[PDB]
This record gives structure tokens, sequence and C-alpha cells, in this order.
């Protein structure tokens, strides 16, 4: 409270000093069931080069 | 991996020999894989007859060429060997064997059949 009024002596009253906000505790990434790999197992494990 | 021979084991001279190796555990469509035949008289050393790679390279024994025809029937997973003009000297056991890949060089004859004693007499 002293820091906002820039004064070592604060008078009787109510002062709005600052605000608070709960911080996020975690980070998540969410993408779809994505499953459709393309044929590298067919060009590398080909039957006959 | 398993192999098994089959056919007629006894035939008179001047006739033709037919044999059929049906196998399991490998396919003659992959690279490497091949199947061959080896005969051995009773109490003698082995002898190589023919070989057929996966790309259909029908190698034959030259001295027994002009007599042998080897063919594959991949649909039934079986190979057929044929040798005409049998004689009593051709009495032997016939194994069908497998040649697959190794670790730095092709393996040959790692697995064998169980033979099929073939007698040519009357």
């Amino acid at each position: 409270t002293k820091c906002t009024l820039k004064s070592f002596t604060v008078e009787k009253g109510i002062y709005q000093t600052s605000n608070f906000r709960v911080q996020p505790t975690e980070s998540i990434v969410r993408f779809p069931n994505i499953t459709n790999l393309c044929p590298f197992d067919e060009v590398f494990n080909a039957t006959r080069f | 991996i398993t192999l098994k021979e089959s056919g007629l084991t006894l035939v008179r001279p001047t006739q033709t020999l037919t044999l059929t190796c049906t196998f399991s555990g490998f396919s003659l469509i992959n690279s490497g894989v091949g199947v061959g035949w080896i005969r051995q008289p009773p109490g003698k050393a082995l002898e190589w007859l023919a070989l057929i790679y996966w790309d259909d390279d029908k190698r034959y024994n030259p001295s027994l060429r002009s007599r042998l025809t080897i063919s594959k029937a991949t649909s039934k997973n079986q190979v057929v060997l044929t040798m005409t003009n049998m004689d009593p000297v051709d009495t032997a056991t016939y194994y069908c064997t497998h040649r697959g890949p190794g670790h730095n060089t092709p393996i040959y004859f790692e697995f064998w059949g169980q033979g099929a004693l073939v007698t040519v007499s009357s």
C-alpha cells in the first residue's frame, strides 16, 4: 500500500493496491486419433527391387 | 520351417521320375528364398541336381542337363522336379532343401527335407 501512494505514512481508509490471478499449473496439447501412416514399409521392405 | 517330399518311389528303367516338395515357413516370392534338390546313392556322397531362386533362375547340373526340368507351383506352395529315363544307378534318397539369407552372405542348405528313397528296378 505504501508503494502506491509513494508515502511512508498512509491515512485511514481503503486502498486498491493490486490484483491477483491464479496461474496455470499445466500445459496440454490435444490432437485427433491421427493414424494413417503412409507406406514406407512397402518401399523399404519391397519384395523385389 | 518344414519341407516334405512325395511322389512314386519305385519305377522301372526307361521311365520318368516325378517328385513334389511341399514346404511351409517360407515363400518363393520373397527375396533370397530358393529351393533345391540333392540326391545321394546308398552309401555314397551327395550330388546336386537343380536349384530355383525366387526370380525363377532354373540352374541345373550340367552333366545331368538335357534330362531335368524343374518348375515351381507357387500358388500351392509346392515345387515339382522331373527327371526322365531312370536307371537302377539312380536309386538314391532325394532331399528338398532351402536357401535363405544369412547375416553377411546367403545361407545354402540350412534346412533339409527328410528324403524319399527312390528305387529303380522291376
